[PDB]
């Protein structure tokens, strides 16, 4: 019944989000709200390089148009975050692709 | 602000919320609270005669 | 019993209002109440919890609404976490302010 344009986010550890024995792990959140109609295609980039591991998406569930939502957790390491690498949110929706890039750098 | 409020020597900040600075910065405005007074004495000085030749 | 880990998620330093997700994973039994905190403050509105699902382990994730004004005062948020009489705190706050 209508058209609307994903709206990409990207959550990111703070300081002190990194625990765990060495080398200590976190993971990145990208959601997906808003959007129509409810098929969606998510994917993880870093710096051009596309992730095919260590990512699990959630199954899209409902949150007047009908909305939906998305929810993606990629796994990432300490040792990369601290080389100023850049986190590429990759969200395909009818044919138009959105990329929403992050970085520790201030 | 009052007018007692300000002889009083209150403490005033005013923080400013921009996206560019994280760090909302503090500004601190107050009157300096004992500081004696004069009287101002005004002093007319007439523009010399070496002045008035080029007209 | 496994105590459950405590993570809370920050907006980007180069820019996004926002979302605050506190995940709790690896915790049994499955019951588990999430909490916001703000300045030691008890947050009454504008928190929103998602259902439990199954991963055996369970997962939680909570979601509170806050605005970049009060994000860029510094403003410290707590997540706190309940299960089998132990109580969990973390605190987190802007690395660039």
């Amino acid at each position: 019944v209508a058209e609307m344009n994903p709206n990409v986010n990207v959550f990111v550890p703070p300081r002190d989000g990194f625990s765990g024995p060495a080398p200590r792990k976190s993971k990145l959140i990208c959601e997906a709200t808003n959007f129509t109609p409810k098929p969606i295609t998510v994917s993880w980039l870093k710096d051009g390089k596309l992730v095919e591991s260590g990512f699990t998406t959630d199954p899209v569930t409902i949150e007047t148009p009908q909305t939906y939502k998305v929810i993606s957790t990629l796994t990432i390491s300490e040792i990369d975050w601290l080389n100023l690498n850049v986190y590429t949110c990759r969200v395909d929706h009818r044919g138009l692709t959105f990329l929403k890039n992050v970085s520790s750098t201030c | 602000i009052c007018e007692d409020d300000w002889n009083s020597g209150e403490r005033f900040t005013c923080t400013v919320t921009h996206t560019d600075l994280p760090s909302p910065l503090k500004q601190t405005i107050s009157r300096p609270k004992g500081v004696a007074l004069h009287r101002p004495d005004v002093y007319l000085l007439p523009p010399a005669r070496e002045q008035l030749n080029l007209r």
